[PDB]
């Protein structure tokens, strides 16, 4: 009952699973948007390069 | 609403996180019933 | 002091001022900091160039 | 770009008016006049469809959207689709169909969300 | 071109004495990026505690 944050390999496995799905979702999906290609960001070249 | 009062799901990428199919109370009911049956089933 | 094009790890405080920096090409340690982009890297044995 | 401004603290340097975060995306700034407006991005409303092939009776679910926030045949949203689809339904998210049917009525169900099973023959949330 | 002012009316320049050995000292003040010595802030933008 006392020690879960303290050294406990099983508790880390839980945090690893949480981190795994969180990183997949947020990191990959949200960050491949922003700056894939060669022009600007996600503007689509509306105002400039019309 | 919590994205109003400032989460990327609603804000930009279309991605949505689906609900778990079981609320915490139902899962807790399952594990509680198992705990109740521990002594007798064995 | 001369200037040249480098990569740094900059720490912006809440008020937007830089009070800490690291240059990646000095001290294998600092290369290790610029990777992981942190001022704290976990203990371990790390391969370095 | 697009976004929603808001009266907001004052982080940053204030001599450059734009404060970003860890990426390109612009979050917060110092407007002419003297206020800190921490801006967000324009938000979308997610939507899903509950079908029930047999009776051909469908329903619309807006995931994690409050009942008050949106209305049927909503005209405040640009949405691409030509037309829409033929209420206090936000048990998990706002859903536009008859709900609160007999409580003990989902031994097995389509399972629209975590709790509701949507037995049709409508009559969702059980 | 700009009105800098009138040219020097003096007909000779003050005498100048070079004693390099007097100015050869050692007061090392090296760059210490641990406290952001000599950092040019990024030009158009600012950041929070990232």
């Amino acid at each position: 009952q006392t020690g879960f944050t303290t050294t406990n390999e099983a508790f880390q496995k839980v945090q690893d699973a949480v981190n795994n799905n969180a990183q997949a979702l947020s990191k990959l999906a949200s960050e491949l948007s922003n700056t894939f290609g060669a022009i600007s960001a996600s503007i689509g070249d509306i105002i400039q390069r019309l | 609403d919590d994205c109003m009062q400032q989460i990327c799901a609603q804000y930009v990428a279309g991605y949505k996180v689906l609900p778990p199919l079981m609320d915490v109370n139902m899962e807790a009911a399952y594990t509680s019933s198992l705990l109740g049956s521990i002594a007798g089933v064995g | 002091y001369k200037l040249q094009p480098l990569t740094f790890l900059l720490d912006f405080s809440v008020d937007g001022y830089i009070r800490r920096a690291i240059d990646c090409g000095f001290n294998d340690l600092s290369q290790l900091h610029c990777s992981y982009e942190s001022f704290d890297v976990e203990s371990g044995v790390y391969s370095v160039s | 770009g697009r976004g929603v401004f808001q009266n907001c603290t004052a982080v940053g340097v204030r001599q450059q008016r734009f404060v970003y975060d860890a990426y390109q995306n612009l979050v917060g700034y110092y407007s002419d006049d003297g206020n800190y407006y921490c801006l967000r991005a324009c938000v979308s409303v997610p939507v899903s469809v509950i079908y029930d092939k047999e009776t051909k009776t469908h329903a619309t679910l807006f995931g994690s959207v409050a009942c008050e926030h949106i209305s049927s045949t909503m005209s405040q949203y640009s949405r691409s689709t030509r037309s829409m689809l033929k209420p206090v339904g936000c048990v998990l998210g706002l859903v536009n169909s008859s709900l609160f049917v007999e409580d003990c009525k989902l031994p097995l169900g389509q399972s629209l969300c975590a709790l509701p099973d949507t037995p049709s023959t409508m009559r969702l949330a059980s | 071109y700009v009105d800098v002012g009138p040219d020097s009316v003096k007909s000779a320049c003050i005498e100048v004495d070079i004693q390099q050995t007097f100015f050869d000292k050692t007061w090392p003040r090296p760059i210490d990026v641990s406290k952001a010595d000599g950092i040019i802030y990024p030009q158009g933008r600012t950041y929070s505690n990232i």
